[PDB]
């Protein structure tokens, strides 16, 4: 009786959105505004921005009603 | 996120005849009822779908002189609102000077746009009695315009998919040299498709995808390849298929869309001014 | 209505909850604020561990929202003396609030009042964050946050010192100190004010450096405070194992962007260690 971790299964219906981590290697960080020093202090980094507006533009671009 | 909305569950619609459907049902039971309570006064879809394109237009002139100024998120979540209300309510049980003001209010409401209601209503341009007034009846239609909407508040809007959308571009399509002169353009052309039943009938990722396809080809630049490669629609050669079609469907959408006229706006206004004295 | 009214559960800050047929109902601005974000975010979300909104209604200006009725919540369950928390509990409480926490966090949503009475637990031993009357969206550059959110004893650093733009870090500092206050019984920092928690979060923990944090004096309201070494966290959690303590220091990181995330606490290997987390039937009720 133990836990393995499994990540989240959503279909997003669209195209594969690259991982948050690897967004300053290929380039998409050039793209967006960099977080400021406050906003870093508090935590907030250009790769949130980044990835959920990649997110949003890759989500349900294929789906059908 | 929209692949698990309530927009794309219960907002999203097959075709523009379910549309249809929905909206003349709305008009037979307002008949209904109204001779049900006790006819040239009464009219039919077509002229609440003019009447509705006005107001829409009306909505969208509110929430673009609004102090303090709006974010499009919050415009774009009050004309969604305005278009569902009258997918399934007729112009003539609820006025759509007031439905409007109310979409806006539980719009700005809803996306943390932080307005004190005496700020929204001096936003008005009516006497200081007038927008009391047009505050109380705001007020009282608020539930009701949520009841309507079933209480599926959160809207998505094409503008962040429009914006990852540019990023990627940026990123991953180099031949398509500095994606920013695509975004006037395809405002514009998103502008356009929010004036059809297109945010009815496609998710915001495709109305995004849609404008700057079309701003491309206004440019002569051809992004096939971005689909093809970048997408990596290769396996899939019918998902290919499915989204040029379902952009060449929204293109047609906007070419079929005729703006409302001045004189018939007026004649159809006065008519529902009749309907709204009675019944 | 289609519910009968059956007791009384509460008084809230904005709203009176009852219990109905069975479910929870929660009673010139217009419609409350508060009840319009629980609304408008838990229509969009649909996952075991977060509250599910299963009707809203109302009449001109009121309105009532109806939840699952939940049975009791993590801070009964801390303060019940009569509960023995093994560490097989803890593990599924922290377990079931770091998957709805990672579902939250996937869908773009910070909680930011997550504290033991805010995690509701139901008859079936299934672990609900509830309470989204101050959960918002994060993610986008043009939202502006207020940092006098969360409680304050659960309340972050940078919310402390004043972030104004802050991620999921908020709320995962609220879940270390719901794991302290899990394996204390207590309340890990019972501040009387900001300035006492922040001075009680770095006698506990250490004044952060610029090496720790290194951004820390660009917050709003940093307060240039004393080098204090903090006590070491096997000192504090005495009964904590390694992979529990350092579970406990990757939440309690102070610099928030290397503080551990939902999905990389649960990737810990605190949660596929020996023993497993406990089923939800199993797990102790008041
Ligand atoms: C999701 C909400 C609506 C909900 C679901 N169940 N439930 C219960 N059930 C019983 C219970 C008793 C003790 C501790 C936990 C649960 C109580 C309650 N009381 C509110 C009162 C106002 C202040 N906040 C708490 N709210 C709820």
């Amino acid at each position: 009786a133990l836990y393995e971790y499994q990540p989240l299964q959503i279909e997003t219906y669209g195209p594969h959105v690259p991982e948050l981590e690897m967004l300053g290697r290929l380039g998409y960080l050039n793209h967006v505004r960099a977080a400021s020093p406050q906003d870093l202090a508090g935590g907030y980094t250009s790769s949130l921005a980044c990835h959920r507006a990649l997110q949003d533009a890759f989500s349900g671009l294929f789906w059908q009603p | 996120m929209y692949h698990n909305s309530s927009q794309k569950r219960h907002w999203t619609f097959s075709s523009e005849e379910q549309l249809a459907r929905l909206r003349a049902d709305a008009n037979r039971k307002f008949r209904c009822k109204a001779v049900a309570n006790g006819d040239p006064v009464f009219l039919e879809p077509h002229e609440e779908m003019t009447l509705c394109k006005y107001y829409e237009k009306r909505l969208l002139e509110f929430c673009s002189v609004f102090k303090p100024a709006m974010p499009r998120s919050v415009v774009g979540t009050a004309c969604m609102y305005f278009k569902r209300f009258y997918l399934n309510n007729s112009v003539m049980e609820y006025h759509p000077r007031i439905i409007m003001l109310t979409c806006a209010f539980l719009a700005c409401k809803v996306d943390e746009f932080n307005v004190s209601s005496p700020q929204f209503v001096g936003n008005l341009r009516e006497s200081p009695l007038g927008q009391e007034k047009a505050l109380e009846q705001i007020l009282e239609y608020e539930l009701l315009l949520i009841q309507q909407l079933n209480f599926h508040l959160i809207v998505h809007n094409p503008y962040r998919p429009f914006e990852g959308f540019l990023i990627d571009l940026k990123t991953r399509y180099p031949i398509l040299e500095n994606p920013e002169i695509l975004r006037k353009t395809a405002d514009d052309f998103l502008n356009r498709i929010a004036l059809t039943d297109a945010y009815l009938l496609y998710t915001p990722s495709q109305i995004a995808l849609t404008a700057i396809l079309s701003s491309a080809s206004r440019a002569g630049i051809t992004m096939e390849s971005y689909l093809s490669e970048s997408l990596m629609l290769k396996e899939n050669r019918t998902c290919l298929s499915q989204l040029l079609d379902i952009m060449k469907s929204m293109r047609n959408l906007v070419k079929k869309y005729e703006p409302p006229r001045s004189e018939e706006v007026a004649v159809l206004k006065q008519k529902l001014e009749r309907c709204h004295s009675a019944e | 209505k289609r519910y009968e009214k059956l007791d009384f559960l509460g008084e809230g800050q904005f709203a009176t909850v009852y219990k109905a047929r069975i479910v929870a109902i929660k009673k010139k601005d217009g419609i409350n604020r508060t009840a319009l974000r629980e609304i408008k975010l838990l229509q969009e979300l649909s996952h075991p561990n977060i509250i599910g909104l299963l009707d809203a209604f109302g009449h001109k200006s009121n309105i009532s929202l109806v939840f699952d009725f939940m049975e009791t919540d993590l801070e009964v369950i801390i303060k019940d003396n009569s509960l023995v928390l093994t560490p097989s509990h803890i593990k599924a409480y922290m377990l079931m609030t770091l998957q709805g926490l990672e579902y939250l966090h996937q869908h773009w949503i910070l909680h930011r009042d997550l504290k033991p009475n805010n995690l509701l637990l139901d008859e079936n031993g299934v672990l609900k964050l509830a309470d989204f009357g101050l959960a918002k969206s994060f993610g986008s550059p043009n939202r502006a946050y207020t940092h006098q959110v969360v409680t304050r004893w659960y309340r972050a650093p940078e919310l402390l010192f004043g972030a104004r733009m802050y991620g999921v870090g908020v709320d995962m500092w609220a879940v270390g100190c719901i794991l302290a206050e899990l394996l204390l019984r207590v309340p890990f920092l019972p501040g009387d004010s900001d300035l006492d928690q922040l001075t009680r979060i770095f006698e506990t923990l250490g004044t952060p450096t610029e090496e720790q944090w290194p951004d820390m004096c660009s917050l709003p309201d940093y307060v240039t405070f004393k080098s204090f070494p903090g006590i070491p966290l096997h000192h504090i959690f005495s009964a904590a194992g390694d992979d529990l303590l350092d579970l406990i220091q990757g939440l309690f990181l102070f610099n928030p962007c290397a503080r551990i995330t939902a999905t990389q606490a649960l990737k810990m290997k605190y949660f596929s260690n020996r023993p497993g987390p406990t089923p939800g039937c199993q797990l102790p009720r008041p």
